[PDB]
RNA sequence: UCGAAUCGCCACCUACAAGACUGGAGCUUGCUCGGCGCCAAGUAUAUUCAUGAUCACAAGACA
RNA sequence: GAUCCUUCGAUGUCGGCUCUUCCUAACCUAGCGGCUAAGGGUUGGAUUGUU
RNA sequence: AGAAAAAUCCGUAAGC
RNA sequence: GGCCAGAACCAGCCCUUGCAUUAUCCUGUGGGAAAUCCGGCGGGGUGCAAUGGUGUUGGCGA
RNA sequence: UUAGGGAUAUGUGGCGUCAAAACUUAUGGGCUCAUUCUCGAUACGUGAAAAGGGUGUUGGUGCACCGGCCCCGAAAAUGGAUGACGCUUAAGCCCAAUUAGUGAUUGCCCAUUAUUCCUUUGGUAAGGGCGAGAAAGUGUAGCCCUUCCGAUGUA
């Protein structure tokens, strides 16, 4: 929330709205050690980056390994105050955040900064939906990183299983936003097509030089 | 799917001969195979890994019968031929030629923008 | 590690199998049967013509060859169950209520279990009646459990 | 990629002397990464056989041996290898390869790979290609029949290394970051 | 570290023919202070 | 106060799923039949640019 | 037992009382056909400075 | 400078 | 202001096919249609060499 | 193996992030799935024996044995350690390459080391001289100029 003094001082100013550079990645079906390596480099490099969707990133194995794991580490913690130990997130979005925070090098100026320079999320929420277009990690994807015939894990499963109690609420969410996502696709289909028509014909009134370069440039 | 088996055109992928097509005439073994294209200079007969091939949809069944079959020309008048011979031509260009490139593509925004706006 | 591994079955005249992503949906007189093969990673072709079922396995070790034969038979046990449909029967003092859905046993030597909808029970002496045979097993072997 | 050995010929001699005026002269083939190695690899069998140690010897000549055209042919490797606990191994095995020096580096690396045997531990006693009736094993013999076909499935194709990229549109071949 | 080195990566350069290119060239480094001192057109430009 | 670093934007991207998967058929089961944007509102007939004097934060902006 | 590495300008020594925590090769309690299981329990007195 | 916000009225990313 | 920058030139330094061997080889003319393979006859790709100077153009400095 | 500093190239060790280097290289071959200390994974050095089984192979022949990987054999006291995260179309193990059957040569990263350039200091030192400049000189603000080699260190 912003202070009375910013926002004085942005209505004595007058400049429009602003939005940094952010880059926003769907997280489905990525590996999630690959994809953290990456997202720390980059964020190390100096980006801001968006992450959506951490409840279907992927582990290699079965869920009873990965459950089994994770139980080893919820065992750690201080004999003497265990208000002091080690804090076990259970969301999937703090499981990402932890893995990429162990990438980084915490305890500096420099590694806090490209740590707090990252958001996660479930799901995709309002405020991100209609900000553009969602990227992928190529080099970080399951159907080119796991052999088919090997079990894997899903990472919302796992964490409902460890605690986690959002799982059904996240999924209403996610359905009820693509509801209304495929209305609206659905819609718009007619101003869709009327473009794809107009510049089918734009060609028979242009001039035909051009129409011979874009011919021998492979866009006609 | 397009099968891998003798007398089937491929195109290369990576390396000194990408984007070449030759005819395999013999399968070495699971991971290698021998390519061969009378057409082509740079296509005579060596090993290629199946790693660095794309199958097409043409087997003939070797210079007569690849005459006969024909299957060069099917392979220039497609769409993917058109695309790499695009790529080169993009890949060799000067800057008078995007500029070229540029304002006919300009102009054909413009015509289009004028007819959706007639209709 | 074999180039090709195949395994074929023939399809009596009247029942479907229509294949697509791994799904296989059999339809026949009674009814249809839906199996889930996503797990499996094989070649699965259809041929309505010749009436034929075929799942190929392209290079594979001896594990995915084991698991054609057991994919052909849950293919044959589905078509039967389409085809004719199953019907078990159990007979066993010890008063057993069929009543509707709903399985009653008092004075052994009271336990309750619930009967899917897929199945239709009746007592003659009980009669299990279902169109896929897991569910029908799994009804034997959990009123056999129970009573023990 | 090419093969990682050479097929090379040696040719030697002990020096002559007044109990041996007049010595025999040996051929060997061996299969080494460079003539240095073929050299030692063969004084080495000289002085195991023969009672010759190479400061009494001389080489006549070493040359690297051609090869044929390029056809896929099947061919039999007759190798021997040494661990402890275990003694001397003799084993015979059919490749299908496109020359003798590539059937001999896939030997090799199936040796190292299935027993841990190293190259100074391994000795080829003969190489040569066989016809294609005379194989006994499925998995070499259905490489020659006449209908033999199969599709390229599971494939991870990458691209270019100029056009790869690290983050791409979803449904798109547009890249953000590079 | 060493500090009279840098390295600066450069966006849709990943090769090094890439960078081979770039082998001379003159790199800047913006950035903005807390007074105004003096800079190159001081006097002739004062609209610097 | 305040000058500052940042230098693509869009009611055509900003919906979804699968890679043993990709338009429709046939049986012969492997064969056959993103959009714009980069200097005339648009590819032509036009029109102001200095002396800011040979590099210097782009002396310019928030399309 | 062996040893002699630290400490001789000093690290307070047996038993009991009091109080907390951890282990298992399971005495009781709990399931199976000897196996699983460390969750909760495991007493009060005569003689003796005792263990 | 980054919202698990929003995109005559009210009610419908519709007809409204 | 040799205070700060740019370009140019000298010197130095760092980088950037030949001839040998070509034969277990190449090429025509009983076995497994053809090919892979084995005997007869005829024709022929790897070891060396090829910081220092000497002015010029701007900025700041009245 | 060590005077005060640049540039170039290496040794041991490495190239998923921490952390420089394959923005996760290859147009190389095989093997492996590991459910509560436990799949592996930098020697010296800090994790194990007899016996028994799964997946890939090898002698023999008309079934027996005999090796690769993995599982069982394998039980302690604060919560914890391939360094951590994690990795399985490896980022694991055994071999092998350097941009790949296209055709001569070195993929790249990091030292108080090597080569080279500048400066100091000392010699079992070696030569020359006697418009501002020169002293017949062990040692200075060194009489002046050139040249080569060494330079760490407790008692
Ligand atoms: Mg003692
Ligand atoms: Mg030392
Ligand atoms: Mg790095
Ligand atoms: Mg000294
Ligand atoms: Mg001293
Ligand atoms: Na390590």
């Amino acid at each position: 929330f912003p202070s009375r003094k910013d926002a004085f001082r942005a209505q004595r100013k007058g400049a429009k709205k602003h939005r940094p550079e952010i880059i926003v990645i769907d997280l489905k079906d990525h590996v999630l050690g690959r994809a953290a390596a990456v997202v720390a480099k980059q964020l190390l490099l100096g980006k801001k980056i968006t992450v959506v969707r951490c409840e279907q990133l992927n582990i290699a194995g079965t869920e009873i390994r990965n459950k089994i794991k994770y139980l080893q580490y919820l065992r750690k913690r201080k004999l003497t105050n265990p208000t002091k130990g080690p804090f076990h997130h259970r969301a999937p979005s703090d499981v990402f955040v932890r893995t990429v925070r162990s990438m980084l090098p915490r305890y500096t100026k420099r590694g806090m900064k490209a740590l707090n320079s990252l958001v996660a999320y479930e799901g995709i929420p309002p405020n991100v939906v209609r900000t553009g277009g969602r990227v992928v990690i190529p080099r970080a994807q399951r159907h080119v990183c796991y052999r088919s015939e090997r079990p894997y894990t899903v990472l919302g499963n796992m964490c409902k299983h460890v605690g986690w109690k959002y799982s059904d609420v996240v999924a209403n969410l996610e359905k009820a936003r693509v509801e209304k996502a495929s209305r609206h696709h659905e819609k718009q289909a007619k101003l869709r097509d009327a473009w794809k028509s107009a510049r089918k014909e734009a060609l028979a009134k242009m001039p035909k030089h051009n129409v011979e370069v874009l011919k021998k440039f492979g866009y006609a | 799917s397009h099968y891998i088996c003798a007398g089937r055109l491929v195109r290369i992928l990576r390396g000194p001969r990408q984007d070449r097509v030759g005819v395999i005439v013999d399968i070495v073994d699971a991971n290698r195979v021998l390519v061969e294209n009378p057409e082509d200079a740079k296509m005579w007969r060596h090993v290629q890994n199946l790693k660095n091939v794309e199958p097409l949809k043409y087997c003939v069944s070797l210079k007569d019968a690849l005459a006969s079959s024909k299957a060069l020309e099917k392979y220039a008048k497609t769409r993917t031929a058109a695309r790499v011979e695009a790529k080169k031509a993009c890949a060799v260009s000067t800057d008078f030629e995007r500029y070229q490139l540029r304002v006919a593509r300009r102009s054909r925004a413009h015509w289009a923008r004028k007819v959706f706006d007639e209709k | 590690v074999k180039v090709k591994s195949l395994c074929t079955l023939q399809i009596p005249e009247g029942v479907t199998v229509d294949v697509k992503g791994r799904k296989v949906t059999v339809t026949g007189k009674r009814g249809t049967l839906t199996k889930d093969l996503t797990h499996l990673q094989l070649d699965l072709r259809v041929d309505k013509k010749n009436r034929t079922f075929t799942v190929i396995r392209w290079f594979g070790s001896k594990i995915p060859i084991a698991c054609l034969n057991t994919t052909k038979a849950h293919v044959q046990n589905m078509i039967t169950g389409v085809t004719k449909g199953y019907r078990f029967k159990v007979r066993c003092p010890i008063n057993v209520s069929v009543d509707g859905q709903n399985i009653e046993v008092r004075n052994f030597l009271v336990r309750r279990q619930l009967v899917p909808n897929t199945v239709k029970v009746s007592q003659t002496e009980i009669v299990f009646d279902g169109n896929d045979l897991e569910q029908v097993s799994r009804e034997a072997a959990v009123l056999h459990q129970m009573c023990l | 990629v090419k093969p990682h050995l050479r097929h090379y010929q040696v040719v030697g001699r002990e020096s002559p002397s007044e109990k041996n005026p007049e010595p025999t002269v040996y051929k060997f083939e061996v299969f080494a990464p460079n003539f240095v190695v073929a050299k030692s690899r063969f004084w080495r069998m000289m002085r195991v056989k023969n009672k010759v140690k190479a400061t009494h010897g001389d080489v006549l000549s070493c040359k690297v041996v051609k090869d044929a055209k390029l056809v896929a042919r099947n061919y039999l490797v007759d190798i021997a290898y040494y661990s402890q606990r275990c003694g001397y191994t003799r084993m015979v095995k059919e490749f299908r390869d496109v020359s003798k020096t590539g059937a001999v580096s896939q030997a090799y690396h199936d040796l190292a790979s299935r027993h841990r045997a190293r190259y100074h531990n391994i000795e080829v006693l003969n190489v040569k290609s066989i016809p294609d009736h005379e194989v006994k094993h499925l998995s070499i013999a259905q490489y020659h029949a006449p209908n033999l076909s199969f599709p390229l499935l599971q494939r991870r194709t990458k691209a270019t290394r100029k056009d790869r990229a690290i983050f791409v549109k979803k449904n798109t071949k547009r890249a953000v970051v590079a | 570290q060493t500090k009279q080195t840098a390295l600066v990566r450069v966006e849709n350069v990943n090769t090094r023919e890439d960078a081979t290119w770039y082998v001379g060239k003159r790199v800047c480094y913006v950035y903005h202070g807390k007074k105004v001192k003096r800079c190159v057109r001081w006097s002739k430009a004062p609209a610097r």
